[PDB]
């Protein structure tokens, strides 16, 4: 069972895969006999009951759980060792509340999870590395060392593209013609999507834009308009990095993590300082890499060095992260089984021992 | 001995004389290996001195396991030599005990105890280390309960050598304090284990404001039960605050307007050896303490030590529960050493 | 069979590491080997982001240097030790230790034994402190105005060997009548100092009062009066704007009267703020805190200065200087909370507008104002003004003093070989060559200075047998001097310092068999 | 472990190549060994006067074909030997020979100025290679007769012709000035010339 | 012993040392100096150049050649550092100093292949800094500048303006800087702040046109833009906050609970607009002057209120107006009052005809304390160029504030402190006599790389002119500035500052004494 | 005097510089080139030219005035 309960979908195939078999949307045999429509189509009314990184709802999850591996995987999981996806950050509560209904509706013999950024370290090949986890409504910071995330060390900033779009559209009224429906709202994040770069700064790339224009881009498009002096598209990042554009005036990302990369151990941090990947959700446009680089170079020393690592796409990074821990051939001296279910509960997953 | 400088795999210099750091240190791939090294860990681990020489024996008796073994014999009858030897040594060494250390208690008695086990280590004078390690241990010595290696800290200072270096019956820390005042000595002590700010409930709390009245006495009522809290714990008596979560400024404010010493520290051990070693309690309200659970010290500086500034908590009559010691050398390596002999040396006692 | 370890090991031993270790310091000491002496030279590193530097003493350099090797690192801690404990002589320093391990070649290639080797050093460094502080400087005045006048002294002992060497009576006066003005705390945070471009030496100053760099202010600014005979100060930890109240304050009226009053009623609060502190009788607000637009439109409407956002060690320093005290909340001002001056103004100086106390009774910090050309210049000026300030600093507390001119080394080196005589075995051969590793320094110095030290040096050690002492080298004359009557002092405590760590790492590095190196995953 | 799953998802490390290349290097070195066997019957020329040491058994078909093919090699190779004499032929016939000199026959046309050893030394190497190679065309002649006022500093000049277009160029003693230069190494020359084919060492 | 790594990473590793550092050195500020010759002082030519995104500028102000190039060695770059520092001092010489300074490196690179320690150099360096300063001090002569009398200042930034294009028609511009810098200037503190002018240009007209203008210049245009378009003397206010209802800077959520809500609010909304409409035509003064706009319903009751007003006005703008009108900040209608409010001169609305752009002047009648420089000129380049040669000359004026600020310029000083350091250094014993006869040597490039840009013949002309002013000795018998005979400076009258040649001395000694210093290198 | 590339690399990667009739050479080659693009339109029987883009639909227009027409293209 390599399904993962990704951002918003949940993938379905096998550790030797090269790929899940079945997609999680939240008539191939629907006209022979109609047994699995019905099924299929009533798990499909149910909804994604992740936000935020945090469960919200149990019920629906192994609702959609039964159907989706015993109507279409064909799987017995009394007979499987089992690895899940889960939400980027939970207290104890949820794991040991999630491993009751497992047992007592599986009974499956053995388990073991980790956080989404560890399987993206995993997937770009890394088992060291800061990953930036700028996740869907919600950013994250997770410093990983051989591959255990540290519970003192996760940072969690509010900063959304979802909000940065919102900004946009707070300084689009500025621009004439604002921007606020739904279909307004998608043409602003469209045209994110294709030209929200960044070369250094604000004021510099502004004066480029405005003094010289040659920064201009005319959009031709059917739900576009040539409004764009070159601006707005790097009115996107800029928010990204300097908070008191969005009018919440704090500190910046890159003090976020430097704080938690100098709370820990010096000498490890150079390890740190080795890979320091990133990972989308907010980000897809470069210009991020160098600029950040540069930025934190500020915060960096002299005498020591930093390297940004970027790849360009990171779908499936999870499930290559989860693919790959399946088939690490050692996972299985972590495995809790029902050897310590049965016999301490939820107890030993709580840590009782240091 | 001579010292034996190794680089880890993650590129921090190891200077180890020490065996068992030095096989901590050591990566090693041979599964025999593997067995001796655990062997001599917990060898270390029950004892701590000498785990080179559990090594050197292992490997004669091994030598000699293999000659024997390739003259013609076979592996039981030599195994039962072996334990009878064993055995045989078993009941034979207690005969050879010659002495035995008594009231472990008179200062140079512990230290030439203790200077045996630390002339393994630095040769050049260990009697200036068997003063400090003996002045320490000895202040500290247990009645009825049990001596603990917790019960003594550490305080390495780079700076001038190690000569200027000596003994701190209580605790050292490297912050600076927010009060205004810096020297108090007799202070009270009223220990906190509470965030410092407003207690903040565990569940969304909400201003609700209505009419205007409400906004115009809301900072006024809200910075007068601030002043009412601290007032209440001022009139304890209290001449220093010690808490560790979150601060807030008006507390501070407070403060100076009482002239209170306040302190943050930021480890929970730290909170825990202080009331260990004053007798406070960690208070999860900010209400004022009765006399029975705070800790009184004899006196609290903010005390300078070479260039590094030090929040210093000593008690004059140097009883205490716990000590640590001021530690001066040129590099980190020396520290290390040295550190590693001063634990041999408290593991014999 | 299998490997007993990881693959990516090194293990080399013997002779071959320790002379092996040996050179590699050496190579050190000879990038450095000109620098520190009232000749004094200056080097230049560009590295990564392009950032130049520039000194001439040799640790803030080595920092700047990155390296990699046991013996190298252990070079760069000794000379970081040498630098926090007291100062300056950090190429001293080195340059001792690697004539430490050149002098004692021979003896690791010949037949001898750590174990005494050590011990010779610590024996001879024993006695080297006792004669230290047996033939210590004392004064015998214990007077203020010789206590600065040694301090000036030594200010330009500190200054020679630097860049500004010129100006050694300018800037010694100058920082001698800063430290004269401070407490006997020992306080560093307190002496700030705010760099200016253009300008050369003389035109930097040093404020008795407070002067920091106005910030950004808003509109209507300097409407406000530019000049007060006796202004009062209101230093400020609060904010000053129209914002929310705390967050989480939700209105849920249904009357748009009561939202009026709300909102008039939050008006009621800033003007209330307002009033509170023009009651106050005072004429400088400062604050640590963002202050709104419509503040200081009341101040230029009520004649009277404005300035928030202000870093905390600005208004500390504030606070330390005018003799008033910080306040958090509005509703608590005194007659005697607040500071007071003699006279504040706003004044354009190079480029810039500063704000400018002055005439406080409380004369107990001060801030340096540094007209300079050179961002690098600047910068060695701050540096090497703090190595004095760390001079005065320590030498205050007793005059532990050692003449210039290197001569000290000659003395040390005199009194070791004169001991090194009794002495059986090769005891006496390693007391001899840590006798000569001490001699070569003032060599090194002049040599830099361009003429032959043969010569002089057995002019010194004829001065030297019958009672001469710290008869130095001269620098622009190139001749001998006593520094003592010559008037170049550096403290005591340095060279003791300087010894004794020296000691330190030559057991330590004496003390090493074998390396191991690993795989680095 | 982690770095084969590596090599089974992805190709991030390179560590699993190059591994064909000294195979199949050996392969090709174990199979070259079969031509000394594959051609001892197919390259001496005196086998039949090697009886008692080289027979086994005779098909008579092959075998007896082999001494035809032999035969006829002999014969076409003997039928060529021809000459052995470098000759001096006069300039007024120049251009009969410069052009009408047989297609299919390389002339080695050495034109030289006797007297200087240089020269001389040239004209005893090329008449002592004539004993040796019968098949090829040497002349030999005094420039100034073939070449009118032929500039005396540029001999001897070496001329490799055939249907009058010039293969191979040896001008003056700028390659071949010293008296160490000797037989072998000139016929290393012409037959770098693509005439001859043999070996040498240098 | 085998070669092994000691310093990190020894294989990219670069490092210079000794005489052939400071062969690099000399090579380069040579070769630097060289580069910044052809713009010296009173008469010059102008380097054109462009940066990394296109931009053409060109000007005979060194520093902002210096700033715009992406040059490659340290050396430059401080070089650089000290044309800014100078610029930022004075505004002239900003080739001046960096002349001296390659002068200076020259003569140090003669001295040096004679075997001498840089020790020596610079310490001779400094000495005669000392002793030409000194005299500069003394040979600079007084000015008496009064309120009323301006015309020493007129020829004084009649001379300034030497060898910048500026100088065509070399006399208005005079008159209007002096003018500026009476009406802006803070006497008794001798304080002028260059906040209090907003330095504006626009393409178009002619050199002609550059004027000062007595009060403000503001770029909105109407409201309404039917209202009529100009007043004469009026009445102004400044609220610093718009037009709409006051709402809180805390979030609020305003319930409405029921119908008659909805009708009380939507008839106070109404109510607050015309209770500020009436607040302000109350107080009796013509002209609004905010900050952050407002709503229509504003601008057609002012329609029917007759009363004029902008919106957006920026920060800045904003408190200029307020200085110029005299009056103070009114924050809300509670501060507003007939008292506060400031007196107009008047208030007029242009378009510059051919022109699109909307542009509000604002002249005094009374007293006003910031002053407004419009020019017209070719192009954006002539735009630049004119602006920051005014400004220059602003500076200049402001460091003429005091007495004592000229002495004779276009090359005659350096020949009289030549003299002087010449003078002083014969008698000297030896060791220092070279390197102050150096610094003499560069004191007298000046005039020689004067009389190159002129296209004079050079050595004929320091020559004759070196023995005219040594055998009757005058501050005034400099090289010919306008090139018509009439070397006594007494006639021609070059009026430049004392303190920027002083500053540019001081700026090349300290910078080559240091320069002479770093003489092991190590680059990657 | 004037020299200022012999000594040492004193530019990063392409900054360059010309000092002497090579610049006024460059100036006024380009000064030239505009004059021929512009004198070949002047006068009531001026003539007229066609501006093309490069790529992007080949942005048309038709102009006698040189005006637009040294704004669309790219001087050096």
């Amino acid at each position: 069972l390599v399904v993962d309960n990704g951002s918003g979908m949940c993938k379905a195939g096998f550790a030797g895969d090269d790929a899940p078999r079945a997609v999680f949307p939240s008539g191939q045999k629907d006209s022979y006999v109609g047994d699995e429509a019905q099924s299929k189509r009533g798990i499909l009314t149910l909804k994604y009951p992740i936000e935020h990184g945090i469960v919200t709802n149990w019920d629906d999850m192994e609702k959609i759980w039964h159907h989706t591996f015993y109507n279409e995987l064909r799987v017995a999981p009394e007979e499987h060792p089992v690895l899940l996806t889960e939400a980027p950050l939970n207290p104890k509560a949820n794991r040991e509340k999630m491993t009751q209904i497992m047992f007592e509706t599986f009974n499956t013999p053995a388990m073991y999870v980790a956080i989404q950024a560890v399987l993206s370290l995993y997937a770009s090949g890394r088992t060291t590395g800061i990953v930036m986890d700028s996740g869907d409504g919600v950013t994250h910071t997770v410093p990983i060392y051989e591959g255990y995330a540290l519970p003192h060390a996760i940072l969690r900033l509010d900063l959304a593209g979802r909000d940065l779009t919102d900004y946009l559209m707070k300084i689009l009224t500025e621009r004439g013609y604002s921007f606020t429906t739904t279909a307004e709202r998608e043409i602003v994040r469209d045209i994110k999507e294709k030209l929200c770069y960044v070369a250094l700064d604000f004021e510099q790339e502004m004066a480029t834009a405005a003094s010289s224009s040659s920064l201009e881009k005319s959009y031709e498009l059917p739900d576009g308009q040539v409004i764009t002096i070159g601006n707005e598209r790097f009115r996107c990042p800029e928010a990204l990095f300097q908070p008191s554009f969005l009018g919440m005036e704090s500190c910046g990302i890159h003090e976020t993590t430097f704080n938690s990369i100098m709370k820990c151990d010096v000498d490890i941090r150079k390890d740190l300082y080795a890979n320091t990947v990133l990972s989308g959700g907010t980000t897809m446009y470069p210009g991020i890499a160098d600029r950040m680089q540069k930025e934190i170079t500020a915060l960096a020393p002299s005498t020591m060095k930093i390297k940004i690592i970027a790849p360009p796409e990171r779908k499936y990074s999870v499930w290559i992260g989860g693919s790959i821990l399946a088939s690490l051939s050692t996972f299985q001296q972590m495995w809790i089984s029902k050897q310590e279910y049965d016999e301490s509960g939820p107890s030993i997953v709580h840590r009782k021992c240091f | 001995g001579m010292n034996k400088m190794v680089i880890n795999h993650l590129e921090k210099l190891f200077v180890t004389n020490d065996a068992a750091t030095i096989l901590r240190e050591l990566e090693v791939q041979h599964p025999a290996a593997k067995m001796i090294v655990m062997a001599s860990h917990m060898q270390e681990q029950e004892v701590g001195d000498g785990t080179n020489f559990v090594l050197v024996f292992a490997g004669a008796l091994l030598e000699l396991a293999e000659e024997l073994l390739r003259i013609g014999l076979s592996v039981s009858e030599v195994i039962e030599g072996y334990e009878i030897a064993c055995r045989k040594a078993h009941e034979i060494l207690p005969n050879l005990v010659c002495c035995s250390a008594k009231n472990l208690r008179d200062i140079d008695e512990v230290s030439s105890l203790l200077r045996t086990s630390i002339m393994s280590k630095q040769y050049g004078n260990e009697v200036f280390l068997a003063k400090l390690i003996a002045q320490a241990c000895v202040s500290i010595f247990p009645d009825s309960g049990h001596f603990n290696v917790d019960n003594i800290r550490v305080c390495k200072i780079l700076g001038s050598g190690i000569s200027s270096s000596s003994v701190l019956h209580g605790m050292v820390f490297k912050k600076e304090t927010e009060g205004d005042v810096t020297s108090v000595k007799d202070a009270k002590i009223a220990v906190y284990s509470c965030p410092f700010d407003g207690m903040i409930t565990e569940t969304k709390g909400t201003v609700l404001i209505k009419t205007a009245e409400e906004l115009m006495n809301f900072s006024k009522g809200e910075e007068n039960l601030m002043d009412a809290q601290v007032k209440a714990i001022a009139d304890t008596g209290a001449n220093v605050v010690v808490t560790g979560g979150k601060v807030a400024d008006m507390a501070l404010h407070y403060a100076n307007k009482y002239n209170i010493m306040l302190v943050r520290l930021n480890s929970k051990w730290d909170l825990r050896r202080l009331c260990k070693t004053v007798g406070a309690t960690a208070l999860p309200r900010l209400t004022p303490p009765v006399l029975e659970e705070m800790g009184h010290c004899d006196s609290v500086y903010l005390s300078e030590v070479g260039d590094t500034q030090v929040v210093v908590f000593k008690h004059e009559k140097e009883d205490g529960a716990i000590s640590t010691i001021v530690l001066r050398g040129s590099t980190d390596n020396l520290m290390d050493d040295i550190e590693r002999a001063v634990d041999d040396g408290v593991n014999t006692f | 069979p299998v490997i007993l370890l990881k693959e990516g090991t090194d293990s080399s031993q013997g002779i071959p590491q320790l002379v092996s270790n040996i050179s590699a310091c050496q190579v050190i000491a000879e990038a450095v080997r000109t620098t520190l002496g009232p000749r004094g030279m200056d080097k230049l590193i560009v590295d990564g982001r392009g950032k130049a530097t520039i000194s001439n003493d040799g640790a803030t350099i080595l920092k700047l240097l990155d390296v990699v090797h046991p013996a190298a690192k252990t070079l760069v801690d000794i000379a970081k030790s040498q630098d926090a404990e007291v100062g300056d002589g950090t190429t001293s320093v080195t340059l001792l230790a690697a004539e430490f391990l050149k002098q004692v070649k021979p003896y690791v290639e010949e037949g001898l034994h750590p174990q005494i080797i050590i011990r010779a050093f610590r024996t001879a460094t024993q006695l080297a402190v006792n004669k230290i502080k047996e033939i210590a400087v004392t004064v015998k005045k214990a007077d203020k105005v010789e206590q600065r006048k040694l301090l000036e002294k030594c200010a330009m002992t500190a200054l020679s060997s630097k860049l500004i060497s010129q100006q050694k009576a300018f800037f010694a006066k100058m920082v001698v009548d800063a430290v004269m003005m401070l407490d006997d705390l020992l306080q560093l945070k307190m002496i700030g100092i705010k760099k200016v471009q253009g300008g050369a030496l003389e035109d930097s100053q040093l404020v008795a009062g407070v002067a920091f760099k106005k910030t950004f202010s808003y509109a209507g600014f300097e409407m406000q009066p530019k000049k007060y005979h006796n202004p009062k100060i209101a230093l400020l930890n609060v904010e000053l704007e129209l914002k929310a109240e705390k967050d989480n304050a939700e209105i849920r009226v249904h009357t748009v009267e009561d939202y009026q009053a709300i909102v008039d009623a939050e008006w009621n609060i800033l003007y209330d703020k307002l009033e509170k502190i023009h009651h106050s009788g005072a004429k400088v607000v400062l604050s640590k805190l963002p202050i709104g637009d419509v503040a200081t439109q009341y101040f230029a409407d009520r004649d009277m200065f404005c300035a928030g956002r202000v870093p905390e060690e600005d208004l500390k320093r504030t606070m330390m200087a005018c003799g008033g005290s910080i306040q958090t909340s509005v509703n608590a001002l005194s007659a005697d909370v607040l500071g007071r001056c003699q006279v504040f103004e706003e004044t354009q100086i190079g480029g810039e507008r500063y704000n400018f106390f002055t005439g406080c009774p409380k004369a107990k910090t001060c801030t340096f104002i540094l007209r300079g050309g050179a961002e690098q210049f600047m910068e060695e000026t701050e540096r090497s003004l703090h190595d004095a300030i760390m001079i005065v600093r320590r030498a205050i507390k007793n005059d532990s003093v050692v003449a210039g001119g290197g001569a000290i080394e000659m003395e040390l080196s005199k009194y070791l070989r004169d001991y090194s005589r009794t002495i059986p075995g090769k005891q006496q051969l390693l007391i001899g060559a840590y006798a000569k590793a001490l001699e070569i320094i003032p060599r090194q110095l002049c040599d830099n200075a361009g003429f032959d030290a043969t010569n002089i040096l057995n002019k010194l050690r004829a001065r030297h047998a019958q009672g001469g002492t710290w008869y130095g080298v001269d620098i622009n004359n190139e001749d001998i001097a006593d520094n003592f009557e010559a008037f170049v002092w550096e403290p005591a405590m340095v060279r003791i310092n300087a010894l004794t760590a020296a000691s330190e790492a030559a057991c330590l590095i004496v003390s090493v068999d074998e390396t191991i190196k690993n795989p680095r995953s | 472990e982690w770095n084969d799953i590596l090599r089974k998802k992805g190709i991030l490390p390179p560590k699993e190549s190059l591994k064909e290349l000294e195979e199949e290097a050996e392969e090709e070195q174990r199979i070259l060994q079969q031509s000394v066997v594959k051609t001892y019957e197919d390259m001496t020329l005196e086998e039949l006067e090697d009886h008692e040491d080289e027979f086994n058994e005779e098909d008579e078909r092959a075998i007896e074909m082999y001494r035809r093919r032999r035969l006829a090699e002999w014969k076409a190779t003997k039928l060529k030997n021809k000459f052995g004499e470098v000759l001096e032929i006069s300039g007024k016939d120049y251009v009969q020979e410069v052009t009408k000199a047989g297609e299919g026959l390389w002339v080695i046309l050495h034109l030289y100025k006797q007297g200087i050893p240089l020269c001389a030394l040239i004209n005893q190497h090329l008449s002592g290679l004539a004993r040796k190679f019968p098949d090829v065309k040497f002349i030999k002649a005094i420039s100034t007769t073939c070449i009118p006022n032929y500039p005396d500093r540029n001999l001897p000049t070496i001329f490799v012709y055939l249907e009058g277009d010039i293969k191979a160029q040896f001008i003056g003693p700028l390659v071949f000035g010293g008296m160490n230069l000797t037989r072998d190494e000139l016929e290393w020359k012409l037959s770098e010339s693509g005439a001859i084919m043999t070996d040498l060492e240098e | 012993g085998r070669p092994f790594l000691i310093i990190k990473d020894q294989d990219r590793k670069s490092r210079l040392m000794g005489l052939e550092a400071l062969k690099s050195h000399i090579m380069a500020a040579k070769a630097v100096a060289n580069t910044m010759r052809t713009s010296l002082g009173p008469n010059g030519l102008d380097k054109m150049m462009v940066d990394k995104d296109g931009d053409v500028t060109v000007t005979n102000d060194g520093a902002t050649i210096l700033s715009m190039m992406d040059v490659d060695h340290q050396i430059a770059k401080l070089m650089v550092e000290l044309s800014k520092s100078q610029d930022d001092e004075i505004g002239d010489g900003t080739t001046g100093v960096v002349v001296l300074a390659g002068a200076l490196l020259e003569e140090a690179e003669q001295l040096l292949d004679r075997g001498i320690h840089p020790i020596r150099i610079a310490d001779g360096y400094e000495q005669a800094a000392r002793v030409a300063i000194e005299h500069l001090d003394k040979i600079s002569d007084s000015v008496l500048v009064d309120i009323k009398d301006t015309e020493p200042l007129i020829q004084t930034a009649k001379t300034t303006l030497g060898s910048k294009v500026v100088n065509s028609c070399h006399r208005q511009m005079a008159e209007i800087a002096v003018n500026a810098v009476l009406t802006v200037a803070d006497m008794e503190r001798r304080d002028v702040d260059f906040e209090l002018i907003k330095v504006e240009g626009k393409v178009g007209g002619r050199l002609e046109d550059t004027k000062l203008i007595k009060g403000v210049i503001v770029d909105k245009d109407f409201s309404h833009p039917q209202m009529p378009k100009k007043v004469e003397d009026a009445k102004i206010a400044i609220l610093t906050c718009p037009f709409e209802p006051p709402k809180p800077k805390t979030k609020h959520k305003l319930d409405v609970t029921s119908v008659e809500d909805y009708k009380a609010l939507q008839k106070y909304e109404k109510e607050k607009f015309e209770e500020m409409i009436q607040q302000i035509k109350e107080t009796g003064a013509n002209l609004a002057i905010c900050q952050w706009g407002f709503d229509d319903e504003a601008n057609h009751l002012l329609l029917q209120n007759n009363l004029p007003a902008v919106r957006w006005v920026g920060g800045p703008e904003i408190e200029l107006i307020a200085i110029a009108t005299g009056g103070r900040i009114v924050p809300r209608f509670s501060e507003l009052t007939a008292e506060k409010l400031g007196f107009a001169g008047l208030v007029q609305e242009i378009s510059f005809g051919t022109t699109k752009d909307k542009m509000l002047v604002i002249e005094q009648c009374k007293n006003s304390r910031a002053v407004t420089i419009f020019i017209r000129g070719g192009n954006k380049m002539i735009i630049e160029e004119a602006k920051r040669s005014l400004h220059d000359a602003l500076c200049v004026i402001r460091n003429l504030i005091r007495d004592n600020r000229v002495v004779y310029g276009g090359g005659a000083a350096e020949i009289s402190c030549a003299l002087a350091v010449s003078q002083e250094a014969d008698k000297c014993p030896t060791l220092e006599q070279y390197a102050m006869r150096a610094f003499a040597d560069a004191l007298e490039v000046i005039p020689m790389a004067l009389s190159e840009n002129s296209g004079m013949n050079p050595i004929q002309t320091m020559t004759e002119v070196r023995a005219r002013q040594v055998k009757e000795m005058n501050p005034a018998l400099g090289i010919d500035c306008l090139h018509k005979g009439t070397n006594d400076m007494k006639q021609q009258h070059v009026i430049e500052t004392l303190i920027g040649k002083k500053q540019q001395i001081s700026l090349a000694t300290q910078m080559v004494r240091m320069i002479l210093k770093i003489d092991d290198i190590r680059k990657p | 005097a004037s020299l200022s590339l012999a000594p040492v690399n004193i530019f990063k990667a392409g900054a360059d510089e010309e000092r002497a009739e090579t610049a006024r050479l460059t100036s006024f080659i380009g000064a030239i080139a505009i004059g021929d693009l512009v004198k070949s339109t002047l006068g009531p029987k001026g003539m007229d030219k066609i501006l093309l883009s490069s790529g992007r639909d080949a942005s048309l227009m038709v102009t006698n005035d040189g005006a637009t027409i040294l704004k669309n293209i790219g001087v050096d």
